[PDB]
């Protein structure tokens, strides 16, 4: 009968969550994926000029 | 003309003058009549009030 | 404020109470410093004579008792909470001066 899952492994890490106005996750930034989204976490934007 | 003050508008700026009160904004929430608002009103969520 | 029925405690950015849930009441009542403001006394100095008048920053000359302490502080302090000589600024309610 066809089926399928999926396994991964967590790991320390810090990350960058976002909250809408009506109080849900919509967006995240890993601070260790690459520099782009490293230097949106050290600023705190998830935007940057 | 343009940097003169005209009688059209209210307040006595210039066309200049109201093209540099137009082009600065505000990361923080403006002093605008702040404390007219967080006594009664519901949407008490802004960073002027907190 | 619409609230999430998986959640009770609502902060805000200083990480402060900002909204809560009674347990028996489901309403929303918001954690506020209760009708705070901030006081400047202008004088004429006591050299001259002890008359002075009280500026209140930002409110409306209408919620000044209920901001104030007026059913609590003394009736010396409490000819300041309302009289004729009320003038609104745009700076807030000025209580004093003519
Ligand atoms: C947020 O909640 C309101 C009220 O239920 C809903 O209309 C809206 O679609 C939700 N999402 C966004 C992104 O506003
Ligand atoms: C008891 O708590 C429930 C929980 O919401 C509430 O609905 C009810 O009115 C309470 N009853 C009394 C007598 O306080
Ligand atoms: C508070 O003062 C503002 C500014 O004059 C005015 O627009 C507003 O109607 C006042 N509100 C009350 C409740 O008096």
């Amino acid at each position: 009968g066809a089926a399928a899952y999926y396994v991964g492994y967590l790991q320390p890490r810090t990350f960058l969550l976002k909250y809408n106005e009506n109080g849900t996750i919509t967006d995240a930034v890993d601070c260790a994926l690459d520099p782009l989204s490293e230097t949106k976490c050290t600023l705190k934007s998830f935007t940057v000029e | 003309s343009q940097i003169l003050p005209d009688p059209s508008k209210p307040s006595k700026r210039s066309f200049i003058e109201d093209l540099l009160f137009n082009k600065v904004t505000l990361a923080d929430a403006g002093f605008i009549k702040q404390y007219g608002d967080c006594l009664g009103d519901i949407a008490a969520r802004d960073l002027i009030c907190a | 404020k619409k609230f999430l029925p998986f959640q009770q405690f609502g902060r805000d950015i200083a990480d402060t109470t900002d909204a809560v849930r009674d347990p028996q009441t489901l309403e929303i009542l918001d954690i506020t410093p209760c009708s705070f403001g901030g006081v400047s006394v202008i004088t004429p100095g006591t050299n001259t004579s002890n008359q002075v008048a009280v500026l209140y920053q930002d409110v409306n000359c209408t919620e000044v008792p209920v901001a104030i302490h007026a059913d609590q502080l003394t009736p010396t302090w409490r000819v300041y909470s309302t009289g004729s000589n009320v003038f609104q600024t745009r700076a807030g309610c000025l209580i004093g001066a003519e």
